[PDB]
């Protein structure tokens, strides 16, 4: 590959169609040691995607019930306040409806 | 323009100047064709009279760059308060 | 052609600069197209995906994402210069395909050696309504 | 449209009780925007006023919605797929060839909207905005007065 | 001497990429190749817990900023943050259904670093590594985000 | 070398070409079968390319074009001089610019139409004008009818002078093509002769004629009495009291004491607060200025003497490694190819003329214009869109020369070839930058309209809610309002109240006071810049990928202007480059109307009013930091607000301009026909007209056919310009006339 002028060979095609890792190491646990395994054992029970899929969801459903139920009023959101008294009645040309 | 003004000697000075530095080389002239360093010493017209290259252009437009060369020092001058 | 040609990995390809519009990863996921031919001397011409390159006396060789573009390049060249090449299909195995003329004297002859492929004997508009063919998965041109 | 607006300015004339208005001012073209276009749409666009808001306020913003999704529909209307494949092969080249992306990859090619595609999504378009905004200005103008 | 400084990628004027001093540049390269989404050798959950930390990190400062309860003291700094841990978890179910997605299938082609030496294959481009990965992802997005969290509560300066 | 190359009689003046109008093109030659030949002798009667392939043909063909085109000009000029001297109240105007409106045409009595004979004062009834012809002949010192009679004449003797030079250049003596490629001569003769002769023509002008009219005109004396300018021009004692600089009578300027020529050629910032434009004095030390850059940039290049500059070699040796070879083969494509220089002249022109709407709207230069609201406003919308039509067939002459005039042959690895290589990169970034514009403007626009409509105003973008203040241009506003206290000693005030402390008016009207910059000016300004990258990224991508593209690798064979290659790939309809141009007429459209909307709001709402003793209350309510945060702010406060004038215009002296809203908005409605639908639809309509007509026997010879594809877009695109340019400009004028 690469020759004088060659750029295909047919049998090392991976370099032929121009697959290029251009940043790519092998360098392999760069943190250190005591670190990894505080975070191995941190995944393994959420390593599968069934228990990852069902752990957002998790914790979808359940903070988005308590939003609103529990999540609301606490923070004063202005949805839950109420009105102090603001339009009883609505139509300018007259009528005067409500 | 008074004969003996400040102005004009830096004329007369300035037109000297230009017509000493188009004599021998040492300006793009219409015999010296300038590269970044103005050099190969060309020849085209004729120079009728003095030798070198001081054609009708030649003088015609080194007495143009030194009149308005003049212009730049004189009232460069006259700007700071000098002359 | 009388014998069908396998493209040599030798053979060298023409200068060119670095040019966005190339090969993308359909070439390492999917197929890619190879086009060959042979110079009788140094000239300039344009890809049809790129700029301007100059070519090398004797075998070239292109690679182009799609055989579009190798069509393209191969009309261009047989315009300017008369030069009737050829170009390939390589797969993703590293299989290789002839698809320009296999009978090698192009398209535009005959060379009575090719059988009449997808020709209708009837007349255009001779065709069935859609209503007779409703329902059996065959068109009515194709029929 | 035209139907709608006939119904709309001559009923609001009727309620309002001023049918001479009408009357007088739907023969010409210039007469009708200005009494119906224009006059009834004062309320509509103070639903939220920098000064006062009030409960125009959803339609105004549904008047405006439905002008952009009109907007969006003659984006699609003008445009022709062909230059929009080649933008999308340039996008194409980007997401493929950058870093920290590249290992992010499609498994449905990015492909421009089919011509036939294209005509019903800005047929779509056209009509939910040319709804929305309809909807907005007469619900708006009716109940601003009554 | 030209010095033709814009060039094609290994010397290849028929790919997509020109080797360029935006690319080329050592700095750059450098750089790139020691982020953590380019180390290929680590196995990707460690891959995603430092890049979910960082991104959890950043995410929760415009949520805390910019916030509609920014003018409220003491409640923004826990609206921001919760905001960004549930957008975390947006992206982690995201980053999930995407390596269902894109993982159904097994690659065949490899990635043949400069000059060859390629290993086998990226522990990152399979199904059960992404999934690693995403898992790392969220867990870094959490705890990121409680670390940004107490760096609102405990402060020399500002938040 | 370079010489006077001339062919003399190359064609014979005849009507032989005129009685067949197909003659230019081969294929129009044969006779009309089908309607499209109509279409196609329209559209190919200019194309000189497909006519002869020979460039010295297309180099005479465009000469004389462009005398023709001279020679209009110079008759339309004339006109309106000639306008101005009968049927005109120029005399009152001069009078009393503050009080009468200006009006120059006056209508007949025919049908209804002496309802447009507005009442504009000084006992004069006509259509108030607005191109500010006024104005200039006031600057440009102009008394009498008497005097533009005179112009209207010579403007036609000039005009018919062109023409006959047109003629002659072209029947009798038309130049040779090594004649046309004297590029250094062009260059040096339209540099020094044109540009500086004017210059320096329009400087004397000034200092002679100009400047003791409008000495004496803003000094309260009546028109009538003031000295014609011959007097000015032979006598040195009228031109002495004046200007006691004259006294000396040329002694300074030989003797280099040109310190005493600071009465008349002053350097002074700001307006004459007499009359609200820039003082005569400063604009004949510029163009005096003007004429020396321009005499001294005329003899830069070498063409018969030796000395000067050689372009190729210039172009040749700037030379760097990014680049690779740089700028190595430009002079051979500039001197071959007349669409390349067009796009690069139609491009600085339309740049140049939208410089010259923004510094018009900046320094009034002509008396009593700042006042007269209408003329300033015409003047920046008319030359905003004349400068964007400009830039926009720059690009589609660009993609021409792309298809048509180059070659690969010249260029290898220069910066043309290089910037082909890269055009994918290009568009990307710029679609980047595009989407990212696009975001963070008009979504901010969206999320304040939301907070507006959700009660929430402190959550807005706006002043008193969060902001984004434009710290650059406030500090570039701080910086040239004190550039004249350090960096500009010399001057006497800031070189325009855009920036500066002081309000001057004229007449009881603001003439020009100070801008505030704030988080709406930041907005729109950032849409404007999101707006041009939008169009431009459509220019540059129909002209980068009009040869080739990974979609259609054969698009140079197939023409500059085609429809389509198929409903093959998908689809490639609008593909040509010809299409990205018919889009970016409409981005164009959008990016420059929403300019001229944010110059109106802004003008009427902060500058634009009439000054009171208790402070200064502009035209609105200064609403415009308030309202321009939001689209439905924009559109109550802007469209709603106005407009009001020109829906009740009816039965008064603008009502035409409300029936020209109505004809534009008519014609902008019915370019959606030829935008939406196609051409087989129309031509199976048309062809059962055909037997419609075919049934009694009125069968045309000629073949009813419907419009082209590109025919349609062309027709869809121009009726919807036209429609939106009289919408807006009726909108605009009405607006500014019933108010201002
Ligand atoms: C609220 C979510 C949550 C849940 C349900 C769990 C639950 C679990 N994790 Mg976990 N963990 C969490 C948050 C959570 N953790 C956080 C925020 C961190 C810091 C990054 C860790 C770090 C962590 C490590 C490092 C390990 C666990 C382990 C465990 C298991 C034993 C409990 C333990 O030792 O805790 C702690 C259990 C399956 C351990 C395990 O599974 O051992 C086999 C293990 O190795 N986790
Ligand atoms: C730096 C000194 C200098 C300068 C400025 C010039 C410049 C000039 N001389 Mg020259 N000259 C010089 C040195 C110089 N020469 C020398 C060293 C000699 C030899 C003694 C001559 C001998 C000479 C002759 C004989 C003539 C000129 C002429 C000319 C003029 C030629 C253009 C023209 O009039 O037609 C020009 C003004 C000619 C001239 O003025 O024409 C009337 C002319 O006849 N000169
Ligand atoms: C004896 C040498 C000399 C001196 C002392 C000056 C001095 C001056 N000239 Mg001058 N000039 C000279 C030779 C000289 N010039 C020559 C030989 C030429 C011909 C090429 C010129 C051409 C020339 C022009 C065309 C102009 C000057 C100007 C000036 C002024 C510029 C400095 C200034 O105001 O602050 C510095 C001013 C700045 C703007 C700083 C520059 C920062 C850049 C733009 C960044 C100053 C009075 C200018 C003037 O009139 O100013 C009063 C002016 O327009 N000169
Ligand atoms: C006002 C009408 C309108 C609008 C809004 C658009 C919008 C668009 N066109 Mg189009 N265009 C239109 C009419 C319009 N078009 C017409 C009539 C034509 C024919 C001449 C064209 C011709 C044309 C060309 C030739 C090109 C475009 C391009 C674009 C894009 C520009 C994106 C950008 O930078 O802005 C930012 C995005 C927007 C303004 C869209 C609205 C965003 C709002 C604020 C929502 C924000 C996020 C929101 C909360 C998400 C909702 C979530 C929900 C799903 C739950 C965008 C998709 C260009 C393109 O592809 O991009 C480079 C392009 O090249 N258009
Ligand atoms: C100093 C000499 C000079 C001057 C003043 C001009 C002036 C002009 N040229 Mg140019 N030209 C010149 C030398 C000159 N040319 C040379 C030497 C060449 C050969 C290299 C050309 C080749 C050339 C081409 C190929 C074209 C021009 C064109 C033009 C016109 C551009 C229109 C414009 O910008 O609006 C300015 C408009 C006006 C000022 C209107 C007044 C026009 C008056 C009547 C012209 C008078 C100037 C003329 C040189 C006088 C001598 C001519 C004499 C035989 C009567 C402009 C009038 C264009 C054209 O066709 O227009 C004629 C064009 O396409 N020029
Ligand atoms: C933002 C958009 C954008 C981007 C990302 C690029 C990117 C590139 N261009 Mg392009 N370019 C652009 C817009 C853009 N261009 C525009 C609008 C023009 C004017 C038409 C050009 C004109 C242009 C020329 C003439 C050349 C490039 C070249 C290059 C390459 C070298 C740049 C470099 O590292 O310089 C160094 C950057 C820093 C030191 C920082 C690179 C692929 C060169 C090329 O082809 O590469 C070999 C080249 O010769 N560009
Ligand atoms: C410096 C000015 C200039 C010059 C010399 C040229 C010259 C040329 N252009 Mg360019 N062009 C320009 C400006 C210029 N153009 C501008 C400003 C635009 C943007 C709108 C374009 C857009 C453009 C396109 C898109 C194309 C050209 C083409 C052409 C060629 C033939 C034009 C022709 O035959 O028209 C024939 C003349 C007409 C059709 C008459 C114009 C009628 C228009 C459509 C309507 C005008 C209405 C008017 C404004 C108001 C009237 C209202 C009505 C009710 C009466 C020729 C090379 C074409 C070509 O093939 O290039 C080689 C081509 O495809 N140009
Ligand atoms: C605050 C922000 C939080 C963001 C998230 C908000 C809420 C997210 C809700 C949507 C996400 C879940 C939707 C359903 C996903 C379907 C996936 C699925 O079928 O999963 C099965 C079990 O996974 C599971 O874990 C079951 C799916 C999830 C439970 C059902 C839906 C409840 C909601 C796998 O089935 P398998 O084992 O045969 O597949 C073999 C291969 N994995
Ligand atoms: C925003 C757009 C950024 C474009 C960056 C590349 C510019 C194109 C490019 O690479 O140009 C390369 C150019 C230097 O190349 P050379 O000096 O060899 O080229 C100079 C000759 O073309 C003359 O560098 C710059 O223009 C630096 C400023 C970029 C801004
Ligand atoms: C040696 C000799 C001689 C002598 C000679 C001489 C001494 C000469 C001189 C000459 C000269 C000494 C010349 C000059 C010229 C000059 C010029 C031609 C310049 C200029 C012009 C003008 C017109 C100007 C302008 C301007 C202005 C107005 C402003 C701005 C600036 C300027 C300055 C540019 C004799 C013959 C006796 C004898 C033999 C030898
Ligand atoms: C309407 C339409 C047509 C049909 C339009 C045609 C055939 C052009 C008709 C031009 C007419 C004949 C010009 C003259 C108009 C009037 C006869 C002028 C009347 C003047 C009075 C004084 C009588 C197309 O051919 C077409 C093609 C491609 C895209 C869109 C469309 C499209 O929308
Ligand atoms: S709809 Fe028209 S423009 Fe589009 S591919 Fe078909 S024929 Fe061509």
């Amino acid at each position: 590959y690469g020759e004088q002028s060659k750029y295909f060979d047919l049998q090392d095609l991976e370099n032929t169609t121009g697959a290029w890792d251009l940043y790519g190491v092998d360098e392999k646990k760069r943190y250190p040691g005591l670190q990894e395994e505080f975070f191995q054992r941190a995944t393994d029970a959420v390593s599968r995607r069934e228990a990852l899929n069902g752990f957002v969801a998790l914790t979808g459903v359940a903070s988005i019930a308590l939003f609103g139920l529990k999540g609301a009023s606490t923070l004063e959101l202005p949805i839950t306040k109420g009105p102090r008294m603001e339009k009883t009645e609505n139509g300018k040309g007259g009528i005067l409806r409500s | 323009s008074f004969i003996g003004s400040p102005t004009n000697l830096i004329m007369v000075s300035s037109i000297g100047a230009c017509l000493f530095a188009s004599r021998f080389g040492l300006a793009p002239s219409v015999r010296k064709v300038a590269q970044p360093l103005k050099l190969s010493d060309r020849e085209v017209l004729q120079t009728t009279g003095d030798p070198a290259g001081f054609t009708a252009t030649d003088v015609l437009a080194m007495g143009a760059a030194g009149h308005a060369i003049g212009v730049g020092i004189v009232l460069g001058l006259k700007g700071i308060g000098q002359l | 052609p009388w014998k069908q040609p396998e493209l040599d990995p030798d053979t060298p390809s023409p200068i060119f600069g670095g040019s966005t519009g190339g090969l993308l990863r359909k070439a390492q996921v999917e197929e890619f197209y190879v086009t060959t031919w042979e110079s009788p001397k140094e000239q300039i011409f344009e890809m049809p995906t790129g700029g301007a390159a100059i070519m090398r006396k004797g075998p070239n060789l292109l690679k182009l994402a799609r055989k579009e573009h190798c069509l393209a390049l191969t009309t261009q060249l047989r315009t300017k210069f008369r030069m009737s090449p050829c170009f390939y299909r390589v797969y993703a195995d590293g299989k290789v395909e002839y698809l320009h003329p296999k009978d090698g004297v192009y398209p535009e002859k005959v060379n009575a050696g090719r059988v009449g492929v997808n020709q209708n004997m009837r007349s255009i508009g001779k065709n069935v309504d859609p209503i007779k063919v409703k329902f059996t998965g065959s068109e009515p041109f194709e029929i | 449209g035209w139907v709608t607006f006939y119904w709309h300015w001559k009923h609001l004339t009727l309620w309002q009780g001023n049918v001479s208005q009408f009357d007088e001012s739907s023969t010409y073209l210039m007469g009708w925007l200005r009494d119906y276009l224009w006059l009834n749409s004062s309320q509509l666009i103070n639903g939220y006023n920098p000064f006062g808001m009030n409960s125009l306020s959803v339609w105004a913003w549904t008047f405006l919605f439905g002008h952009l999704v009109y907007a969006t529909g003659f984006m699609f209307l003008i445009s022709w797929r062909g230059y929009w494949q080649e933008l999308i092969e340039t996008l194409v080249w980007a997401h493929e060839k950058t870093p920290l992306a590249n290992l992010v990859y499609w498994k449905d090619k990015p492909v421009a909207l089919s011509i036939v595609q294209a005509r019903l999504v800005g047929l779509a378009h056209f009509s939910v905005g040319y709804i929305f905004t309809y909807a907005a200005f007469l619900i708006a103008s009716t109940a601003g007065r009554f | 001497k030209p010095q033709q400084v814009i060039q094609p990628i290994n010397g290849d004027p028929f790919v997509g990429m020109l080797e360029t001093p935006v690319t080329s540049a050592p700095i750059v390269a450098n750089y790139l190749s020691n982020l953590p989404a380019y180390r290929t050798g680590v196995a990707p959950n460690l891959r995603g817990v430092e890049i979910g930390l960082a991104h959890g990190f950043l995410l929760a400062g415009p949520f805390i900023k910019l916030g509609p309860l920014r003018d409220v003291p003491g409640t923004a700094e826990v609206v921001g943050c919760m905001s960004a841990a549930g957008l975390v978890l947006i992206l982690a179910l995201c980053l999930s259904l995407y390596g269902n997605a894109a993982f159904q299938n097994q690659p065949s082609m490899g990635k043949k670093t400069l000059s060859g030496r390629p290993l086998p294959q990226d522990p990152l481009m399979s199904e059960e590594g992404w999934a690693k990965f995403a898992a790392g992802f969220t867990v870094g997005g959490l705890s990121g985000v409680a670390w940004a969290y107490i760096l609102t509560q405990i402060l020399p300066y500002y938040s | 070398k370079v010489k006077i190359a001339v062919d003399r009689n190359p064609v014979e003046t005849n009507f032989e070409k005129w009685a067949k109008p197909g003659h230019f093109s081969r294929a129009l030659a044969k006779g009309p079968n089908t309607t499209t030949w109509i279409w196609n002798l329209h559209a190919d009667a200019h194309d000189f390319d497909n006519h002869t392939s020979d460039l010295e043909e297309i180099s005479r063909k465009v000469f004389s074009a462009h005398f023709g085109q001279l020679g209009i000009i110079l008759i339309w000029l004339s006109g309106m001089y000639f306008h101005g001297a009968r049927f005109s109240n120029y005399e009152g105007w001069l009078s009393d610019p503050t009080h009468i409106k200006p009006s120059a045409q006056v209508v007949w009595p025919i049908v209804g139409q002496e309802i447009l004979n507005g009442d504009v004062g000084g006992g004069f009834q006509g259509i108030q004008i607005t191109s500010g012809f006024f104005q200039l002949w006031r600057a440009s010192g102009i008394t009498s009818e008497l005097q533009l009679y005179s112009t209207a004449i010579g403007g036609l003797v000039l005009a018919a002078a062109c023409f006959f030079a047109g003629w002659f250049h072209y029947h009798k003596a038309a130049p040779k093509l090594e004649w046309f490629q004297n590029v250094e001569s062009m260059l040096n003769h339209h540099l020094a002769g044109l540009l500086g002769l004017g210059s320096l023509a329009w400087a004397g002008h000034q200092i002679h004629v100009s400047l003791p009219v409008n000495k004496l005109l803003d000094a309260g004396v009546d028109p009538k009495e003031i000295p014609l300018p011959h007097e000015f021009l032979l006598n040195q004692s009228i031109i002495a009291d004046l200007y006691p600089s004259f006294s000396k009578g040329l002694a300074p300027f030989f003797t280099l004491n040109w310190a005493e020529y600071s009465d008349f050629l002053t350097f002074k910032g700001g307006l004459n607060p007499v009359t609200g434009g820039l003082w005569l004095s400063d604009t004949a030390h510029h163009h005096l200025a003007i004429a020396v850059l321009f005499l001294v940039a005329g003899h830069q290049y070498r063409t018969n003497w030796g000395i000067g500059h050689s372009i190729k070699d210039i172009l040749e040796s700037h030379k760097g490694p990014f680049t690779g070879n740089g700028h190595a083969g430009l002079y051979e494509i500039l001197t071959t190819s007349w669409h390349a220089q067009l796009a690069i002249n139609l491009a600085l022109f339309g740049s140049l003329s939208i410089i010259v709407a923004h510094h018009m709207y900046a320094m009034p230069p002509y008396p009593y214009l700042a006042t007269d609201y209408g003329t300033q406003l015409s003047l920046f919308t008319h030359h905003m869109w004349i400068g964007g039509f400009c830039v926009v067939g720059a690009g589609a002459h660009a993609a021409i020369f792309m298809v048509r005039d180059y070659d690969p042959t010249n260029n290898y690895n220069n910066l043309l070839d290089r910037v082909i290589r890269h055009r994918d990169a290009i568009i990307s970034h710029l679609n980047w930058v595009s989407i990212f514009l696009g975001f963070h403007s008009f979504g901010l626009y969206i999320h304040n309209d939301t907070m507006s409509a959700l009660g929430r105003p402190q959550d807005m973008f706006s002043d008193t809610a969060i902001q984004l203040q434009p710290v650059f241009a406030q500090w570039i506003q701080n910086t040239h309002f004190t550039a004249p206290q350090l960096t500009a000693p010399n001057a006497l005030a800031a070189t325009s109240l855009t920036w500066g402390g002081d309000v001057v008016a004229v007449g009881g009207k603001v003439a020009m006071m100070p801008i505030a910059l704030g988080t709406s000016d930041f907005l729109v300004h950032h849409i404007h810049a999101f707006t041009i990258h939008v169009t431009v990224l459509i220019l540059l991508k129909g002209v980068l990928f009009a040869r080739s593209s990974r979609l259609i690798p054969d698009k140079a064979n197939l023409g500059f202007r085609f429809p389509c290659d198929g409903p093959g790939r998908g689809g490639t309809c609008q593909v040509s480059a010809w299409d990205h141009v018919f889009l970016g007429l409409f981005w164009m459209y959008n990016s420059l109307s929403i300019v001229i909307f944010h110059f109106s709001w802004k003008m009427q709402s902060d500058v634009w009013g009439t000054v009171t003793d208790s402070g200064v209350s502009h035209i609105t309510g200064g609403n415009f930091a308030q309202s321009a945060n939001t689209i439905n702010g924009w559109l109550r406060d802007f469209l709603w607000a106005q407009s009001s004038q020109v829906i009740q215009s009816y039965g008064s002296a603008l009502s035409a301009y409300g029936l020209m809203f109505l004809g534009a908005h008519f014609v902008w409605a019915f370019s959606l026909m030829f935008l939406f639908s196609g051409r087989g639809y129309w031509q199976e309509l048309i062809e059962s007209i055909v037997w419609a007509h075919n049934k009694l026997r009125v069968a045309p010879s000629i073949q009813p056919r419907a419009l082209s594809i590109t025919q349609g877009r062309a027709v869809g695109v121009a009726h919807y310009l036209l429609g939106g340019i009289a919408t807006t400009w009726s909108f605009f004028l009405a607006r500014i006339i019933a108010v201002g």
